[PDB]
């Protein structure tokens, strides 16, 4: 159909936009915040695939959780999270915010970030590679490729 | 045998802080409940308060009792200085606890705890 | 019961509740809160959805690991809708689209589409199924929203001899239409109501009481075939209901009678909005309708909640309504709205 | 040679008897005890209220010039009528020397403020508080450091559980991180190590 | 050697197969098993018996320092074969 | 001189195969160099060698433009390399699969999965032990 | 031994009264940062084009788990659990009883990759060499239940990068 | 120095919850020794553990 055929036309090219820009939250916890500032170095340049880091939250699209998530900082998180203006997604790098980690066993860890935030990359490692958090980011970006938004409205 | 006191000698003074304590306490409740926009009402936290200090009316000692008024003073700056967030304040009443069966019979049915 | 169905725990997050729950239409209000509740329980909970992926993130922290299985579902597909209840023991119906898109009108939403889960459900072997449909629902009501879901009650009732149909009379949360369709008017001048609103009576029902009510009769074993009726404590005019609102918000409020045929022509012309609707014809006679009351039909009371009045959870969601000079302004400042009862 | 086993000093091992000797008689009112290990660490222990004149004289002598506060912690043995254990360690910069001093308390047992003498006593003391319950007198501030807001016992206890007893997690019924019972998807499992037989023979306590 | 449950689940070299009325089949759904197709138990039947003519033999699992602690087999029975336990290789003394 | 690198640059062109060639790397790789071609695998995909630039680039992949059954076009992954390449490619060792063929066991995989999360044939986690406790089956014959 | 690294004074002379005062009027340090940043700007970028370039690694560097098999087929593990004794996350969980011929082999071999720190202890404390920690890094998923591998996972990536696996362990294996 | 005819009790200030208070009996003994082994260097200290609660199977991973 000519309406089937435009819808995807334009949400081919909104999802193009979003995953071409990408603008993470200045947002480091611990060990796995080194791992970022690597990732930004000149080696495995981020600013390549439009990834820009932003301090405001109102001004970020990815939230990068790459640390021990604690009690004490859990609702400055989940506050940042809501602040920030949708469509917005989340990355958990290492093993602190994929689940516990080395401190799973401890009264002051939240076992995962994904009991606060909702989750949609999941980066192993401890600390995971700079090559390991490009290849979640460019795995983050081939899932909004999927996104058929305007397809599903169309036939809503 | 004699042991160094923390604070008021003996209960009467321990007393005397309880109620200095309650009162600060108590003229906090509304200051609270409009800084933190808390959808309770006044009368429910000054209910809460009451109740957190009634758990441990049956305390005896006065260095626990002069522990128990230090811990309050603590909670309570935390609270005026807006260091808490409405998180804790809502801890305070375990909002989102299921209520919890005290009944033999329906202890049994749910499982083997006491 | 199956080995791996026995409850253990103690009712927490990482327990086991031995409930396996497909809830249908589970990206919405009640049903965002019906998958919490169950998340909460620990139970695994099934979600058939259709719309984007990205739209159902929030359900994701709701459940523990595993706990929540999320499936593409169609609606016309009676593959997909068995494919989804095939393992679950509990199926949960909140299908409904209170207007009517291009491919779904309300005889698909509310008797075609309940009729195949039950159905299907029926030949799956599920233990219980839960229907929800409107307490005004009546098949010679003039709202083809309510027609339809006496319909769809009957059918489901037919479908599923041992269902528990319930009957929320109006819900009303931070999420809901009720209490933001009417704190919403606020941009198009005045208030406008069928006769001032002083022939309307309402009592609206709270979700959280909604949803709990849901889950007890999951686990009440003597509610199995039922009818429930869910309302709330009080009943209000409209017109005092509305200005109620409309205090709670600290916005000026200003109503007026308009006559029910320019109230359809205004309704009509918001309807052709290929996006959401603001108002439709249907919801402009749904509001003015009064609740029914079926004293006969059990409820919360009878299910073991008490339902929560309006005054204490009418500024968990007018609070954001409010502007800056009145954000911070406290619970009580605003006396309670005048009862018919 | 013996390269496997590290060297002693017999020097300074005589120095540091020397100087615990010359401290003990400075100060018999609060030295309860001298000790040197045979690594070389002088140790003394004192009466817990000679806090604020041992650790002054530590601090003020010509001949101690412990100027710098390394670390001050505590130690719970629950076995112990006074079971936490203070402990200061001491740098002295003038003589390139390091002096550990060692005190009791109890719960309910408050211990004289150091803050007066060493200015990083104040956070020390601060942690001790908020990890042991230990309550320090005449503190310009003392309050939580560490623990989240409204946090309830202390966690370095020896009878705290190493999982606690509340966890946090989004509730979305009230929009809002919540507190909630504690509860494990998988229990953490203790091991037991300990050998049945007796390794060091030189520290083998009597029968009694 | 991998085999189908009635259920028409795959069964795994531990016997791991959900039961027909078993709930936990719908995490299947839309999605896969993970089943490994090489059995151990299989592939260590399909080697050969190595046979030496002396009482005691010695296995290490080939490759020297990459491969189990050396252990001595003593091939007396004459009944069965004498079988490296880390390794599960037989060995057997040529009768005949 | 600028005209010698001009000429490099038109002799990158030429070097792809034309103009056609030359777009197609630059669109789908983002990087125009020329190199010695190193070795194909059994996926399509190519490998390529040039040790006067630095190390980290003096070895790269050209990807398949379909791998198993999905078009990789444009959606290229690092995990599209089969293990040996891989090790050559991360400069594990000095000498490439041709050279130094890795050992063959009967139990090794013939084709390379990639990262298949997000598709149906996604892991699933599940229990591999059988029931620990065996419940009492009652008769199936009446009483009394 | 010591040194001041700033203690130096300025000459007074009128020269260098002179030459300062230019420096001050003249931003002559200014203009030598300017020529430092323009001379980066002409050198080369340091920027490796991933996924087509890879960063450089060793035989050292510990990844995704596996779980190895001997030439002949047969799983290398022995369920002997000094993995899971040593393990400092405590992220593996060991069940083992008697295979139908008898072989000490596990049924349960589980590893949370959300809770192990790939600190390579388990590769350590193996005696045969049945877990190693392999060279993938490139293994993010999408949810978190993907990341609880079980036995069946682990022989699939044995098998899936065994070669890689024995080549680095033939490079690495006479340094342990 | 004040003087107190009070038993100690810091149950208020441990912060443990009532339900861990009151519903717990710990047991004091001194460990048996090992069978398998004839060291007793494992039975000279006298010990403290809680009764033992519930234990269940994890649905996921069991
Ligand atoms: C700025 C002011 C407003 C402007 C309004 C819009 C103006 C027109 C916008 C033009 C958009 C150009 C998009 C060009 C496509 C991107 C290039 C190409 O690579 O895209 C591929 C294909 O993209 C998608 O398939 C679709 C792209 C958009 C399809 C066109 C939609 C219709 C455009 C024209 C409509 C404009 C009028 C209507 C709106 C005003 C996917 O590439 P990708 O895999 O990611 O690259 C990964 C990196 N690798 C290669 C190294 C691995
Ligand atoms: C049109 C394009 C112009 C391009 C020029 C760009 C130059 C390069 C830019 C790099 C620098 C830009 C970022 C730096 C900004 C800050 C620089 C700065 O602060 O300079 C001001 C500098 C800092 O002062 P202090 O160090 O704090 O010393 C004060 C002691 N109490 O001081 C100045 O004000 C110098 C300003 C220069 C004015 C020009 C010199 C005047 C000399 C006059 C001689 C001619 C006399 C005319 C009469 C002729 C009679 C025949
Ligand atoms: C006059 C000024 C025109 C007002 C312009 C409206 C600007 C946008 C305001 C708006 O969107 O409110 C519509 C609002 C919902 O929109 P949202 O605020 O975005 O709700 C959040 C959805 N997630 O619609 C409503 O709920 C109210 C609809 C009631 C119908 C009112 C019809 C009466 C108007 C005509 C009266 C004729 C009198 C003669
Ligand atoms: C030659 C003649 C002209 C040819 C081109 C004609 C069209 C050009 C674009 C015109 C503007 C957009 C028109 C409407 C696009 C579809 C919007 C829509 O209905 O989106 C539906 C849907 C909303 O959600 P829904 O599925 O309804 O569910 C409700 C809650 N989930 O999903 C969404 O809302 C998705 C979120 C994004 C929606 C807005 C963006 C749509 C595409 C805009 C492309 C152009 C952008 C230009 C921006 C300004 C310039 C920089
Ligand atoms: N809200 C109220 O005031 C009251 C409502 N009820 C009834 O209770 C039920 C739940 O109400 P509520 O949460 O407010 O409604 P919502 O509109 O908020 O949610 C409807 C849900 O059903 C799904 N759905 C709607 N149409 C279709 C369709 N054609 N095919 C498949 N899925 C569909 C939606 O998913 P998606 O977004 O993917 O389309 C969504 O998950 C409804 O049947 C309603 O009539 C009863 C009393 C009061
Ligand atoms: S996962 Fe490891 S590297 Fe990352 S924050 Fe935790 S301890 Fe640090
Ligand atoms: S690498 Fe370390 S933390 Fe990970 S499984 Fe091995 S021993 Fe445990
Ligand atoms: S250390 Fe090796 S042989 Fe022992 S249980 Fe672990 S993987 Fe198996
Ligand atoms: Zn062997």
């Amino acid at each position: 159909s000519r309406g089937e055929y435009v819808v995807a036309k334009l949400d081919d090219l909104v999802n193009w936009a979003r995953r071409s820009s990408l603008w993470p939250m200045t947002f480091g916890l611990a060990c796995c915040a080194v791992e970022m500032m690597h990732m930004a170095a000149p080696r495995y340049d981020m600013d390549r695939f439009g990834v820009v880091f932003r301090a405001s939250p109102r001004q970020s699209d990815v939230m990068i959780v790459a640390g021990t998530l604690t009690n004490k900082m859990a609702p400055a998180l989940r506050k940042v999270y809501d602040q920030m203006p949708e469509p917005r997604y989340v990355v958990s790098m290492g093993s602190c915010a994929n689940g516990g980690g080395y401190y799973h066993y401890s009264y002051s860890v939240v076992r995962g970030c994904d009991r606060i935030v909702p989750v949609d990359i999941y980066v192993p490692g401890c600390p995971p590679t700079a090559e390991a958090l490009l290849y979640g980011i460019l795995q983050l970006q081939r899932k909004i490729k999927r996104e058929k938004r305007l397809r599903i409205w169309y036939r809503r | 045998t004699s042991v160094k006191p923390i604070f008021s000698r003996d209960m009467n003074e321990a007393k005397r802080r309880v109620r200095e304590l309650y009162r600060a306490w108590y003229r906090e409740v509304p200051n609270t409940v409009h800084l933190f926009q808390l959808d309770i009402s006044v009368k429910q936290g000054r209910d809460k308060v009451r109740e957190m200090f009634m758990k441990n009316a049956h305390v005896t000692d006065p260095r626990v009792v002069d522990l128990l008024v230090i811990k309050g003073k603590m909670e309570l700056e935390e609270t005026i200085n807006v260091w808490k967030q409405r998180t804790h304040i809502m801890r305070f009443f375990h909002e989102t606890e299921a209520p919890r069966p005290t009944d033999f019979l329906s202890k049994f049915y749910v499982g083997h705890d006491p | 019961l199956h080995h791996a169905l026995i409850p253990h725990g103690k009712g927490g997050r990482s327990s086991v509740s031995g409930i396996v729950a497909t809830v249908f239409g589970a990206t919405g209000f009640l049903g965002r809160y019906v998958v919490n509740h169950l998340g909460r329980m620990g139970s695994q909970v099934i979600v058939p959805y259709r719309c984007e992926p990205y739209d159902t993130m929030h359900l994701r922290p709701m459940g523990d690991l595993g706990q929540i299985i999320f499936m593409e579902w169609n609606g016309k597909d009676k593959d997909s809708i068995r494919k989804v209840v095939e393992h679950s023991n509990v199926v949960i119906n909140l299908v409904g689209r209170e207007w009517e898109t291009k491919n779904f009108d309300f005889e698909d939403v509310f008797v075609k589409i309940p009729h195949a889960i039950a159905q299907v459900s029926k030949e799956a072997g599920v233990e219980k199924l839960i229907h929800i449909s409107h307490l005004n629902a009546d098949i010679k009501s003039p709202s083809r929203y309510l027609r339809s879901k006496a319909v769809g009650e009957k059918e489901v009732r037919a479908a599923f001899p041992e269902a528990t149909i319930i009957k929320p009379s109006d819900i009303f949360g931070r999420e809901d239409r009720f209490l933001n369709y009417f704190a919403s008017m606020r941009w198009f001048g005045g208030v406008p109501l069928i006769s001032l609103g002083k022939e309307t009576v309402k009592q609206p029902v709270y979700i959280v009481d909604v949803s709990k009510g849901i889950i007890n009769a999951i686990k009440d074993p003597d509610a199995k075939g039922k009818t429930f009726a869910f309302v709330g404590p009080n009943r209000y005019l409209l017109f005092d209901l509305v200005q109620y609102i409309f205090a709670v918000a600290y916005r000026p409020f200003l109503p007026y009678p308009l006559p029910h045929f320019a109230y359809r022509w205004v309704g009509r012309l918001f309807e052709v909005s290929p996006f959401e609707p603001w108002t439709t014809r249907d919801k402009v006679e749904r509001v003015h309708m009064s609740d029914m009351t079926l004293p006969h039909l059990p409820g919360l009371e009878d299910l073991g909640i008490q339902a929560t009045p309006l005054e204490l959870k009418a500024i968990e969601v007018l609070r954001r309504h409010r502007t800056y000079r009145w954000l911070t302004s406290e619970m009580e400042d605003v006396k309670p709205a005048k009862t018919v009862n | 040679t013996r390269p496997t086993i590290r060297p002693r000093n017999d020097v300074v091992h005589k120095q540091l008897s020397a100087f615990g000797q010359y401290v003990a008689e400075i100060l018999p009112k609060y030295v309860q005890q001298v000790q040197v290990s045979c690594f070389n660490e002088l140790e003394i222990f004192i009466h817990p209220d000679g806090v604020i004149p041992v650790l002054t004289f530590l601090r003020d002598h010509t001949n101690a010039q412990f100027k710098s506060l390394a670390d001050l912690t505590a130690v719970d043995v629950p076995t112990r009528q006074n079971r936490f254990e203070i402990v200061y360690n001491l740098l002295s910069l003038r003589f390139n020397s390091r002096i550990r001093v060692k005190t009791y308390t109890d719960e309910l047992t408050p211990i004289e403020s150091s803050v007066t003498v060493y200015k990083a006593a104040n956070w020390y003391e601060r942690e001790i508080w908020d990890m042991f319950g230990v309550f320090f007198a005449n503190h310009p501030d003392l309050r939580r450091i560490l623990t989240d807001y409204g946090f309830e016992g202390h966690p370095f206890r020896k009878d705290f559980p190493l999982s606690g007893y509340v966890e946090l997690r989004y509730d979305d019924e009230v929009k809002r991180v919540v507190a909630e019972p504690v509860e494990l998807a998988q229990e953490f499992r203790k091991f037991d190590l300990n050998s049945p037989w007796e390794a060091f023979p030189a520290y083998r306590q009597p029968p009694e | 050697g991998v085999r189908t449950s009635p259920t028409g689940e795959k069964v795994t070299h531990t016997g791991q197969a959900y039961d027909d009325g078993d709930y936990r089949r719908v995490r299947f759904s839309d999605r896969q098993k993970e089943v490994n197709e090489n059995f151990a138990i299989d592939l260590i039947a399909e080697q050969p018996v190595s046979e030496v003519g002396s009482r005691v033999i010695s296995c290490d699992g080939g490759g020297g320092a990459l491969g189990h602690p050396r252990v001595y087999i003593n091939l007396d029975k004459e009944t069965k074969t004498g079988t490296c336990g880390y390794c599960g290789l037989q060995f057997r003394q040529p009768h005949h | 001189e600028l005209v010698q690198v001009l000429r490099r640059g038109l002799q990158q062109v030429s070097g792809h195969g034309g103009l056609r060639g030359y777009l197609r790397v630059l669109f789908r790789a983002n990087d125009v160099r020329v190199g010695t071609l190193v070795g194909e695998d059994k996926y399509g995909n190519k490998y390529y060698e040039d040790n006067k630039q630095f190390f980290g680039r003096h070895r790269w992949v050209i990807y398949t433009t379909e791998m198993n059954g999905r078009d990789t076009f444009w959606d290229v992954d690092g995990s599209m390399v089969p293990p040996e390449w891989h090790r050559w490619l991360h400069c594990m060792t000095d000498d490439p699969p041709t050279t130094k063929p890795p050992t063959a066991r009967k139990y090794i995989w013939t084709n390379h999965k990639f990262n298949v999360s997000g598709t149906p044939q996604q892991y699933v986690p599940y229990s591999t032990t059988r029931k620990k406790i065996q419940e009492w089956v009652p008769p199936s014959t009446p009483y009394k | 031994t010591y040194k001041f690294v700033n203690m130096r004074e300025p000459s007074m002379d009128m020269k260098s009264v002179t030459d300062r005062a230019a420096q001050t009027l003249l931003w002559t340090e200014l203009v030598r940062g300017l020529g430092m940043t323009l001379s980066y700007l002409f050198r080369e970028p340091a920027t490796i084009n991933y996924p087509f370039e890879k960063g450089p690694l060793s035989p050292r560097f510990r990844g995704e788990h596996a779980l190895r098999r001997y030439p002949s087929g047969e799983e290398r593990c022995i369920a002997c659990k000094l993995c899971e004794a040593v393990c400092p996350a405590q992220a593996i969980t060991i069940e083992a009883e008697p295979r139908a011929d008898g072989s000490r082999r596990t049924t349960r071999y589980d590893i949370d990759m959300t809770k192990c720190i790939y600190c390579g202890f388990c590769q350590e404390a193996c005696p045969v060499d049945a877990i190693v920690e392999g060279p993938n890094f490139e293994f993010s998923t999408e949810t978190h239940e993907e990341l609880l591998y079980n036995k069946e996972k682990l022989l699939n990536n044995g098998d899936k990068w065994e070669a890689e696996i024995a080549a680095n362990i033939q490079a690495d294996y006479l340094y342990r | 120095l004040i003087a107190v005819d009070e038993k100690l009790d810091i149950t208020t200030l441990t912060g443990v919850p009532e339900e861990h208070i009151k519903t717990r009996k710990v047991r004091i003994f001194v460990p048996a020794r090992n069978n398998m082994q004839s060291g007793v260097n494992n039975t000279k200290k006298w010990k403290m553990e809680f009764d033992t609660r519930e234990r269940w199977e994890n649905p996921l991973m069991g």
